[PDB]
Parts: structure tokens; sequence; C-alpha cells
């Protein structure tokens, strides 16, 4: 099937309320299939989906959370 | 000694989550700046990823045993190892 991609973004989201806003944003992005929080500090979003533009995703997060940094983009090997 | 300042056999696992809907990635990667661990995660073997490494955005290839290849900025390195069960 179609190429899927894993994207890991560091996001400024110090508490649960801020995490929920970031997760809701990410979940609404066209081609996102899943969103999970990862990291020791719970400040990474792990997103998996189809045809997502990672830079646009980061732009949208940055203008909602105040800081967002792309850490990893990896096609899903399948 | 020690002979190696970076020894992945002595590193704790990354903080990660294997998504249920995609294949489990075979490798752990670990990123160091002047031998101090900065981050860690997962990636596929026999594959590739794009990764932030200090100030740089780097294309990193993996071989069948999680050896990683990329052009890292000075003081930085990303190293791989195969996860147990693979
Ligand atoms: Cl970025
Ligand atoms: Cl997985």
């Amino acid at each position: 099937g179609p190429m899927r991609t894993k994207i890991v973004v560091k996001v400024h989201m110090p508490c649960g309320k801020s995490r929920a806003k970031a997760m809701a944003l990410a979940a609404s992005v066209n081609g996102v299939d899943s969103v999970e929080i990862t990291g020791d500090d719970k400040d990474r979003l792990q997103v998996v989906g189809r045809g997502i533009d990672p830079v646009r995703l980061v732009a949208l997060l940055r203008e909602k959370c105040g800081l967002a940094e792309l850490l990893q983009v990896e096609e899903v090997k399948e | 000694g020690p002979m190696r300042a970076i020894d992945l056999s002595r590193e704790r696992d990354p903080n990660f989550f294997d998504n249920a809907d995609i294949p489990v990635p075979e490798c752990f990667w670990f990123m160091f700046k002047n031998n101090v661990r900065q981050d860690a995660g997962t990636c596929y073997s026999s594959w590739k990823m794009d990764k932030k490494v200090g100030p740089n955005w780097v294309h990193i290839k993996s071989d069948d045993n999680c050896n990683l290849s990329g052009d890292f900025p000075p003081g930085w390195i990303v190293l791989g190892k195969k996860r147990p069960g693979f």
C-alpha cells in the first residue's frame, strides 16, 4: 500500500493541557493516522500517517505551542 | 581503560513506544555530544531516516545490523544497535 511515515517532533508542551492541544492539532492534520506522546520529559509527539508534509506539521505546531522542532522523519519500512 | 568512551552495551534503552499499526523497528539509536548522551530512539534496519543532530539535519542510513552512516557535525555522533529479539 501507500508509503507511510513516522515523524517525531519536539514540542513545547510542559503539562497535560498543553499536550492535549498539541495532540488535537496533530490529529486533525490530513494524513495523520496516530499521535502518541513519548520522551522522558513527555515533550515529543510521535505521529504516523500518509503523505504528511513534516515541515507544515511543525509550522502548525509552532504557531500553536510556541516551539516545535523536527527530530526524526522515517518512512515506514513495510 | 575503558577502551571505549561510548559503549552501547552499557547504555540504558531509549524512552520509546512501538506503534501498534506499523512494523516494530529493529534498531535503537543513541546520539552523543562530546560523549554525553543527548537523545535515543528507534529506527529500522536496512533502511534510512532523516534526523536532527545538534544544529544539523542529517540523512542517516542503516545496514542490516543497525550500523549507521551519516555526516555528523563536530563532537556529535549517532550510533545504532540491534534490539533484542531481532
Ligand atoms: Cl524544525
Ligand atoms: Cl512499531
